[PDB]
């Protein structure tokens, strides 16, 4: 719905993707390079973000299949309050921007750090 | 129906080129298998040095910066300005 209910999760949610775009390095895209070693890519050889289907399906419905009821658990298995959190909604928005809107991994100095 | 061939195996079954000598694909990796750099290892040298460059893809040319140094042989030119040193 909800409302109000859909912030905490949004909180945790973007947090990891935001977490992607900071603790990274990175390494592709590419673009600009070359876009698409380990084995090569080992990465299957080409086009495989459809495990996401299953996977990004497998967490959100698997979250909510919850709901405490949770069923989804199941039988067995052995085959100002928008003011606060919602300003917090902004300052997390934001530092996607500067953590993206220039390169971070600068690594421009200053000195050197490894090297 | 035939009896005859079956419009002939080594021409029907002509995907004996899903094996053949098809290092037309395969062995385009195992020549880059050893790829460089310098080449190889050392000197000249594992970045950076790089960021930047031989190979990546991309793109993009490439050059750049004389090849070097015209200038920066201290400064350049030269024997070696002059210019004044």
């Amino acid at each position: 719905w909800l409302a109000y209910g859909e912030i905490i999760n949004g909180r945790f949610a973007m947090l990891g993707a935001a977490g992607a775009i900071a603790p990274e390095i990175l390494g592709k895209a590419g673009l600009i390079p070359a876009e698409t070693t380990y084995t090569y890519w080992a990465d299957n050889y080409t086009l495989f973000v459809l495990e996401m289907a299953l996977m990004g399906f497998a967490e959100h419905r698997r979250l909510q299949d919850w709901y405490n009821p949770g069923s989804m658990g199941k039988q067995y298995f052995l085959g100002k309050e928008v003011k606060n959190g919602r300003l917090a909604m902004l300052a997390i928005l934001g530092y996607f921007i500067q953590g993206l809107v220039t390169g971070v991994g600068p690594y421009q100095n200053l000195l050197d750090h490894l090297a | 129906g035939v009896i005859e061939e079956y419009l002939e195996k080594s021409k029907t079954n002509k995907e004996l080129n899903d094996k053949k000598r098809l290092a037309t694909t395969g062995a385009n990796f195992a020549r880059a298998y050893t790829v460089e750099f310098g080449s190889c290892k050392f000197p000249e040298n594992f970045t950076g040095c790089q960021d930047l460059a031989k190979q990546k893809k991309v793109p993009f040319l490439s050059d750049d910066l004389d090849l070097e140094c015209e200038g920066k042989d201290k400064y350049k030119c030269g024997s070696n300005v002059f210019w004044k040193w």
